[PDB]
């Protein structure tokens, strides 16, 4: 049912085109990135604090000392990626900040969609394409997809509306 | 010797018409009590020229050269038809069937793409009277049909078409429709072209001929959305004649 | 393309106004040190 | 006319877009006159009813029904197996009241043209030149106020 | 709703005699249709020639009428084109051609009746879905 | 009737003055179509200054 | 002090502001080539006949696109999986019409990104680190291989690879769902869980560490100044964090080993994204999401629709419209 | 085009050989702890 | 004017990359 | 002046009968005995000035002439429409199910 | 036509304005064609010349 | 009135850019 909700929002709201959702995407994928890269960095800049090959045993929850080298982690990432964290507090705050902010942005966009206040179209693209049948973009290609979704799922998805779409009105490309 | 598919594949030879030796200067006699067919007609374009628009007064622009951008996909081949002898000894070729069209797009200086349906569909080509022999001075002159580059099911990028599709600009629900009628109403053009085939080589023993051709026809008009251009096409041809 | 004309002024001020704010704050920090 | 102008989806606040800016007049234009109430009939004289566009849909097909909801005519997408074209069903439109009162149109392209407008409800004459209106629905002050205050809340 | 004898009652021949299948025969014929026919005829369409479907109204207008048990059993033995003019055993599965269509080898006479009965019962249950194609999925 | 100087072109005439006359897209300012200017087109001169 | 040994010492030097290395020797030219061609194409490339039907799609800014609609368009379906370098074209004009730039970019990028992964191993070795950061990066790298190489291989055409653009990405997604029902595929479901869970744990760990910072500053200054780069003592109280989180759920649901915790943070999104990369990579060979279309029928045999059947209706709509002019026959087999 | 092809073949060969001979030039020994 | 604007913003980000890498505030130990 | 010629054709007898000059060949499945043999012959020998002309197709047996004669009231003829007969579209018009 | 076009004051560079911006085509427009040389005569047939 | 559309941005930047320059110089003079 949630999968159907996603597809509804594509075909009816063109929700992928909405910059508030795009900011949410960047916060969710940026958060997952930060999660993986931070976990991996700690685990690969550990201090040797025991002799076992399993390095988990060499940590004690009441130890005062950092269990990994911030200095080596910073050097690595500075030389690999150009920039690196240098402040442990900023880093962990940024990990709070990125996914929380992303989710808040997407919520704003859904509030707009409550009113059908979509970013559905680009007006300039539509004016040019209406006048110039050789003009085609990935933007116009996707709206055709949205139109198929609406006409094909609406009768069964909104049964109270008693949509009867005869075969001849359904949008279809060649052969399919 | 004849090559196999695996000798040809990927080389570009598949798009080339068979050629005759420069020594093939014979003549093929035509017995009028006999009937003949063209077993294979092959047309290989080598040059695409587009006429320019002179904008000002009586200037008449010239044909400018273009660059092909659709690769080795241009030749017409395996064409066949009847070769009749007329009461005056002229021969008439009547095309019946074959791979007799290729979509081509060439690029003019400045970046404009010109698509065109290179074709000899329904070709009727005739010689001068009193032939009795196909020789290295025999010419065929004919005309053919150029149907719309797209056929009726084709949908433009906003879903509009002739035999299918939307009839309006659905993305501008309350736009005034009178300005968009040319883009909203698709029409199917059917125009004519002209072609000359000049025989330059004749193998009198095998009935193979080869030579040069020039055709003039219209380019794509995008289903009435814009004015077509005039295109001149030059190339080489090969044909095989058999007693029917 | 028939784009919204005010899009340009809107974009330019969107970049310029907050960027200038940050530059002001940064430069007067440096002259403290 | 004031009552008829309420019965038109272009004044429905759920028909706009986030970045479609300005007054509603910038979209469908400045309304000038009610054209009249359109009545559709097929070749046998049954009154037909255009199915109205629901607010969810940016675009909507043109489907004409009888009083019992049975489909009797439409504008087909694929023409080759069409059974309900205006051409085949002889659909006509007549207008009562308004500017077009007492006029009937029978040429299929004019009849379809009004049928496309009738999915929006009552049909109006608009001035699109004065504001260079682009033809795309915008939301009302009711829509903008609600959006801003739900987002601030 | 349930599979009542009335829905399980299908024409036996063109003369108008009828036969009433059992639930078992219907389920048997559905299994056999999936085994030997569905790869081309899923849902009553024909994937390799969509112009011809297994709708009852289509079968009624074939020459030899095929909207009855007899006509369908005969089709599985000696299929013809829709106008009856040519035998198509060498491109369509049948008992006559079970050497080249090996899935037909172990179909008995009662299997044919069940398959035929399935084809005739199913449009009574599914309506437009049977032979309607993806529009009605 | 529509030469560069009617079009507000300012640097185009200075490239043309010393011999840069054609574009990679195949036109030349002298009207000839189907020309190949090599690298030193208007586009090549511009790119060279950016690099 | 041999000339080759001096070069070797510079390539592998840990004193370069940006580490070069032997992987970098390949990475730097391939990434520059891909970047330069991409920027130029994005701004100025002419329309590309992606589907091989002589219907060019405009992707670049100068041809009427904005940042959201623009793309470097995939190469022509007429090319399929054939190698199409510049020197195989009769002219650059031909090469542009047919989508040559996309091939040049994705091949240079996948090479350079693979060397990027190797470079991560290599510098870790020069600095005396443990080696497995590059293993974390193999998850995004595998995902890029899936949509740029693997999926085109299984479908027979780079024209079905993901476009280099924002709206083109959404196009790829919508068409993928119509043809593979990816939403109903468990490896994508695992990818969502790796990405949702990764965002969750990122926010969790960030908030727990931030919650337990040891007081080191005044209210008029950023708490961040309470940490100095390279200090030996930890900057937060993990026992306090453990005491909070263990009571928020229950004790044994909370970590008190920081190594275990950070390994968990590494493993969850990495494994989830491995699976979703593998999902694209196996739907490339048309092993698709679960199909429950008409799986529920009643005693008579009436179909009883479920939410799966509603999904199918939406999928059908995407199917029948996509590439509306490119199919001549009833089945879209690739 | 042939010139372009030859140029690219030479450039790619050059960089590949640098890679191969680079890693053959005692790479295990280039670490901060134990060199052998 | 919109092409010019997009390209301008993109160019500014690349220039910012350069300063953020080569003219960062140097991390200094303890 | 700008009219869709296919919509216009739906307003003629093309919209209610099998047009021997225009209709795609799959429509001959609607009546018995016509598909595929007689349909093949009819399409190949178009165009026809009058419905009655199909009886003059060379080669027809008396049973085939009987089948046509029974079906003449389901046929019509209108002017050939280029957009409906080009592309081989009378044999495959891109419509399946 | 090129020669007649030079004999037209809209191509005289001393006809402009400091804040009349842009190409010359933004002023009188894009020249399309020479209309021809106008000859003026009075009722007496004598040829007259516009100052 | 049919004015030049770029006159708004020209005027806007004419004010903003030199004004911001002065403000930057002044505020950093005060903080040292
Ligand atoms: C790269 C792909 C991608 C990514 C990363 C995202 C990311 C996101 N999407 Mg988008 N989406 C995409 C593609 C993508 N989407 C596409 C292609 C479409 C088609 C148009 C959509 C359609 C879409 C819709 C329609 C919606 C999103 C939403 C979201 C957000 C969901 C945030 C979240 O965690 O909700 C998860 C839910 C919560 C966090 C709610 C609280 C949950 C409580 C705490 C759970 C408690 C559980 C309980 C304790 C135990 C239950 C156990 C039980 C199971 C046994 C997030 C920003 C949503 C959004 O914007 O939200 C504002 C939304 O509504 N997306
Ligand atoms: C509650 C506030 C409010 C509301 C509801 C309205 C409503 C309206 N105004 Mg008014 N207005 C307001 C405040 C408001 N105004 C203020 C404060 C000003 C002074 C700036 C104006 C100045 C003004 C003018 C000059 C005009 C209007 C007009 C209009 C109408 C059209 C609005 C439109 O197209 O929106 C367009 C809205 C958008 C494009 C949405 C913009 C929101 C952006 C996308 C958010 C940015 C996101 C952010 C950067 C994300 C970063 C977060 C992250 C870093 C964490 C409408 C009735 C117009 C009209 O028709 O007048 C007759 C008109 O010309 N208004
Ligand atoms: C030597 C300099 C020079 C010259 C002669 C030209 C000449 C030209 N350019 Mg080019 N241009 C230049 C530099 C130059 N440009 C530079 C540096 C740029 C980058 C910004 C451009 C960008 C550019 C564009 C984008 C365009 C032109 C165009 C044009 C044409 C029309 C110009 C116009 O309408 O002027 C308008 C000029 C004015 C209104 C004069 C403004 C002077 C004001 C009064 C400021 C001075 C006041 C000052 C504050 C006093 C302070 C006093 C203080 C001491 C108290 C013309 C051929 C146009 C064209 O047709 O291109 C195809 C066009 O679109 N140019
Ligand atoms: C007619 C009538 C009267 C009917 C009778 C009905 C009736 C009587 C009703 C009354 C009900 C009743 C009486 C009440 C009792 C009911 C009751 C028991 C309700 C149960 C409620 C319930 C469903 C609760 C939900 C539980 C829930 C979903 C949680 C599950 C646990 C869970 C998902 C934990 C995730 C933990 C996880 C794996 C990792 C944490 C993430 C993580 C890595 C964080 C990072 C991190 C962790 C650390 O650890 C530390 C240290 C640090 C630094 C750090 O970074
Ligand atoms: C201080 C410096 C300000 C610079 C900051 C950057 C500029 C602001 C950029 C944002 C505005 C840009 C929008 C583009 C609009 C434009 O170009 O057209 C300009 C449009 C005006 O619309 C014009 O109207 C004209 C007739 O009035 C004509 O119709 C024109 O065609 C039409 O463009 O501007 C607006 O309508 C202004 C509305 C402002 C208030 C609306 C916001 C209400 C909703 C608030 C949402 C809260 C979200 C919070 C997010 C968290
Ligand atoms: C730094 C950031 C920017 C700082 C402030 C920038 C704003 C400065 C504004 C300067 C004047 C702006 C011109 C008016 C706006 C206008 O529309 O112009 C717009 C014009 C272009 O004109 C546009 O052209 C278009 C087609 O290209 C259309 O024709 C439009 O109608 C037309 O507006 O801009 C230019 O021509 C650029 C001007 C640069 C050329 C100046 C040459 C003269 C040099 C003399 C210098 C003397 C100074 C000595 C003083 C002591
Ligand atoms: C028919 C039945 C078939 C049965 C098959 C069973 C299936 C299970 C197969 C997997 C085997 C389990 C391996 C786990 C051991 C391990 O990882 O040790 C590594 C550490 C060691 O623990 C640490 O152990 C340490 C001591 S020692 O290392 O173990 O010696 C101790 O110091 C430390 O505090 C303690 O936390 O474990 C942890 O730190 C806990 C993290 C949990 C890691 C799970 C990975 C999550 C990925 C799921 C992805 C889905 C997202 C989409
Ligand atoms: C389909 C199954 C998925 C494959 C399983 C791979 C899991 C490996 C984790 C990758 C994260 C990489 C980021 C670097 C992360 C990194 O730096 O880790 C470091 C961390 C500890 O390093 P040590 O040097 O202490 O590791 C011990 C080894 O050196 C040998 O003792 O590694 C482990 O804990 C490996 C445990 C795997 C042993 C159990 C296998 C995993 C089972 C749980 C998941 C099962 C699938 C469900
Ligand atoms: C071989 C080449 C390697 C690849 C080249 C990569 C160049 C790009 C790297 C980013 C430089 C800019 C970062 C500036 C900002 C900056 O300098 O950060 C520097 C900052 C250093 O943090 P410290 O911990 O030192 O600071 C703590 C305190 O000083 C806070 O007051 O780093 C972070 O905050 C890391 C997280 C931000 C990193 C996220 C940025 C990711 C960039 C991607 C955005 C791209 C948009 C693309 C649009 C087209
Ligand atoms: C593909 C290899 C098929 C298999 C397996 C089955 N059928 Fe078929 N069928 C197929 C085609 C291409 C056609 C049209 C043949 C023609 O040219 O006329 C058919 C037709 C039928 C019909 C007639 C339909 C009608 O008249 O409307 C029937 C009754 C039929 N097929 C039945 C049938 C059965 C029972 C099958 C399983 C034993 C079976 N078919 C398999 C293609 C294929
Ligand atoms: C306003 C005005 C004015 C002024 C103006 C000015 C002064 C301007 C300037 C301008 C300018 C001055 C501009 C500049 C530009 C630049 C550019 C645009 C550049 C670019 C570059 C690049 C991009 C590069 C890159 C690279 C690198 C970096 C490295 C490696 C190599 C390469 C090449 C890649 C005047 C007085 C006239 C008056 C009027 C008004
Ligand atoms: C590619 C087709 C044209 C061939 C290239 C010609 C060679 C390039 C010549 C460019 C002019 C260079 C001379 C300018 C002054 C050189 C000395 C200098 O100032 O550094
Ligand atoms: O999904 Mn549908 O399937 Ca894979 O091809 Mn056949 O059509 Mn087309 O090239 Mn892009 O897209
Ligand atoms: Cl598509
Ligand atoms: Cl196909
Ligand atoms: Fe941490």
């Amino acid at each position: 049912a949630i999968f159907r909700f996603l597809l509804f929002f594509q075909g009816f709201h063109n929700w992928t085109l909405n910059p508030f959702h795009m900011m949410g995407v960047a916060g969710v994928l940026g958060g997952a990135l930060l999660c993986a890269i931070h976990g991996a960095t700690v685990e690969n800049t550990l201090f040797q604090d025991g002799e076992g090959a399993s390095t988990f045993r060499a940590f004690n929850p009441t130890q005062a000392e950092e269990t990994y080298s911030m200095v080596t982690a910073n050097r690595f990432w500075s030389q690999i990626f150009g920039i690196a964290f240098s402040n442990k507090r900023w880093l962990h705050f940024f990990m709070l900040f990125v996914p929380v902010t992303g989710l808040w942005m997407s919520a704003i966009g859904v509030v707009g969609l409550a009113l059908n206040l979509r970013s559905y179209d680009f007006i300039s693209q539509e004016i040019r394409a209406a006048e110039d049948p050789e003009f085609e973009t990935f933007y116009t290609k996707n709206l055709l997809l949205n139109e198929g979704i609406r006409a094909w799922m609406a009768p069964q998805d909104q049964p109270h509306e008693n949509f009867v779409f005869p075969e001849e009105v359904l949008p279809r490309g060649n052969a399919l | 010797q004849t090559l196999t598919y695996d000798d040809i594949v990927g080389t570009g030879l598949a798009n080339k018409c068979p050629t005759l030796d420069d020594t093939a200067r014979g003549a093929y006699p035509i017995d009028s009590s006999q009937t003949y067919r063209i077993a294979r007609l092959c047309l290989q374009p080598t040059t695409f020229l587009v006429k320019e628009e002179p904008k000002n007064k009586r200037q008449e622009a010239e044909f400018v050269p273009t660059k092909l951008v659709t690769r080795e996909t241009t030749s017409l081949d395996q064409i066949q038809g009847e070769l009749k002898v007329n009461s005056d000894g002229s021969l008439t070729f009547v095309e019946e069937d074959g791979i007799d069209f290729q979509p081509v797009t060439v690029q003019m200086a400045g970046g404009e793409r010109i698509p065109l349906l290179f074709t000899v569909k329904n070709l009727v080509a005739s010689t001068q009277p009193n032939v009795t022999s196909i020789t290295t001075s025999t010419d065929f002159k004919g005309e053919f049909n150029v149907p719309s580059y797209r056929t009726a099911n084709f949908l433009d990028p906003k879903g509009r078409g002739l035999a299918s599709g939307y009839d309006s600009a659905i993305a501008l629900p309350q736009a005034k429709e009178e300005e968009l009628a040319r883009a909203n109403v698709k029409r199917f053009s059917l125009t004519k072209g002209q072609i000359s085939l000049n025989v330059a080589k004749v193998d009198g023993r095998t009935g193979e001929i080869a030579g040069t051709f020039e055709s003039e026809q219209l380019s794509d008009d995008d289903m009435g959305a814009h004015e077509p251009h005039e295109v001149k096409i030059q190339g080489v041809f090969y044909a095989s004649i058999e007693p029917a | 393309m028939e784009v919204n004309q005010l899009g340009l002024i809107a974009t330019a001020l969107f970049v310029l106004v907050p960027s200038v704010f940050l530059i002001i704050l940064y430069v007067q920090t440096e002259s403290q040190q | 006319e004031k009552l008829a102008f309420y019965d038109y989806i272009g004044n429905n606040p759920a028909k706009g877009g986030l970045f479609r800016t300005g007054p509603m007049n910038k979209g469908d234009g400045i309304a000038q006159a009610w054209k009249g109430h359109a009545v559709f009939r097929n070749k046998e004289g049954e009154e037909l009813f255009v199915r109205r566009m629901p607010a969810f849909f940016e675009s909507f097909p043109v489907i004409l029904t009888d009083k019992n909801g049975v489909v009797k005519a439409d504008i087909p997408f694929r023409r080759a197996e069409s059974k309900y074209s205006f051409e085949q069903q002889g659909v006509t439109v007549s207008f009562y009241g308004g500017e077009l009162n007492g006029q009937t149109f029978t040429d299929p392209p004019t009849v379809k043209s009004y049928a496309r407008k009738a999915i929006f409800g009552e049909i109006f004459e608009f001035d699109t030149e004065t504001l260079n209106s682009d033809g795309i629905f915008r939301t009302s002050p009711r829509g903008w106020f609600t959006f801003a205050h739900a987002v601030f809340a | 709703a349930e599979l009542t004898p009335e829905v399980l009652t299908v024409p036996l021949n063109s003369e108008g005699k009828t036969i009433t299948l059992t639930e078992k025969q219907y389920l048997e014929g559905k299994r056999l249709f999936q085994y030997a026919c569905a790869s081309c005829h899923v849902g009553g369409i024909t994937k390799t020639n969509p112009s011809l479907d297994l709708r009852t109204e289509t079968l009624a207008l074939a020459t030899p009428p095929r909207d009855n048990i007899e006509g369908l059993v005969d089709y599985m033995k000696n299929p013809t084109t829709y106008d009856g003019e040519q035998e198509i055993a060498e491109v369509h599965p049948s008992l006559r051609s079970a050497d080249i269509f090996p899935k037909m080898r172990n179909l008995t006479e009662k299997d044919l009746v069940a398959i035929a009965g399935h084809i005739l019962v199913e449009p009574k249950i599914l309506g437009d879905k049977w032979g309607g194609g993806k529009v009605y999925y | 009737l529509n030469p560069m100087w009617r079009q507000g072109m300012f640097v185009l005439p200075f490239m043309a003055r010393l011999g840069v006359t054609g574009s990679w897209s195949g036109w030349s300012i002298t009207g000839e179509t189907g020309i190949d200017p090599g690298f030193w087109s208007f586009e090549g001169v511009a790119l060279a200054h950016i690099v | 002090a041999n000339l080759w040994e001096r070069f070797c010492n510079w390539v592998t030097s840990t004193d370069n502001r940006l580490y070069v290395g032997w992987f970098g020797v390949i990475m730097i030219p391939t990434l520059l080539a891909a970047t330069i061609c991409f920027v130029i194409a994005f701004i100025a490339a002419p329309p590309v006949d992606i589907d091989g039907i002589r219907e060019p799609v405009s992707g670049s800014l100068l041809y009427g696109n904005n940042i959201i609609t623009g793309a470097v368009v995939p190469s022509s379906n007429a090319i399929g999986l054939h190698f199409y370098p510049i020197w195989e074209a009769a002219s650059l004009d031909e090469w542009l019409y047919n989508g040559g730039p996309y091939q040049l970019i994705i091949f240079h990028f996948l090479l350079g990104a693979s060397c990027y992964m190797g470079r991560q191993w290599e510098l870790s070795y020069r600095l005396g680190m443990r080696p497995w950061i590059c293993v974390a990066y193999s998850a995004p790298l595998a995902s890029a291989f899936a949509v740029f190489l693997i999926y085109p291989i299984g479908q027979g055409s780079f024209s079905d690879g993901m476009p280099l653009g924002i709206s083109g990405t959404f196009n790829f997604m919508i068409v993928f769902q119509a043809e593979h029902n990816i939403l109903m595929h468990p490896f994508h479901q695992l990818g969502v869980a790796g990405v949702f869970g990764g965002a969750l744990f990122c926010a969790m760990h960030g908030s727990l560490v931030t919650s337990s910072l040891i007081r080191e500053t005044t209210e008029t200054e950023s708490a961040n100044y309470g940490y100095k780069f390279g200090q030996e003592e930890e900057t937060y109280n993990i026992v306090a964090a453990h005491g909070y989180f263990g009571r928020l759920i229950f004790q044994y649901a909370s970590f008190n080993n920081s190594r275990s915790l950070h390994f968990f943070l590494a493993a969850w999104p990495v494994v989830g994204v491995w699976f979703t990369a593998l999902g694209i990579s196996t739907m490339a060979f048309n092993l698709n999401g679960f199909n429950f279309n008409h799986s529920v029928i009643d005693a008579k045999g009436n179909v009883i629709n479920t939410w799966a059947d509603i999904i199918n209706r939406a999928n059908l709509g995407m199917e029948v419209m996509h590439e509306r002019n490119a199919h001549n026959f009833p089945l879209d087999l690739a | 085009m042939e010139t372009l092809k030859i140029t690219v073949y030479i450039v790619v060969t050059f960089f590949v050989l640098l890679f191969v001979f680079g890693f053959l030039s005692g790479d295990p020994a280039r670490n901060p702890k134990r060199k052998d | 004017m919109e092409t010019i604007t997009y390209v301008f913003i993109f160019a500014c980000i690349i220039a910012l990359f350069f300063f953020a890498i080569f003219f960062r505030e140097p991390p200094r130990i303890t | 002046e700008l009219v869709n010629v296919v919509d216009e054709k739906l307003g003629t007898a093309y919209g209610e009968k099998i047009d021997l000059n225009n209709t795609n060949i799959a429509a001959f499945i609607q009546y018995r005995g016509l598909y595929p043999t007689l349909a093949k012959l009819i399409v190949k020998n178009a165009p026809y000035e009058s419905v009655e002309d199909v009886l003059n197709i060379p080669g027809l047996t008396e049973r085939q002439k009987q089948i046509l004669r029974e079906n003449l009231e389901h046929f019509t003829v209108t002017e050939v429409e280029t957009a409906l007969v080009e592309g081989g579209d009378r044999y495959n018009n891109g419509l399946y199910k």
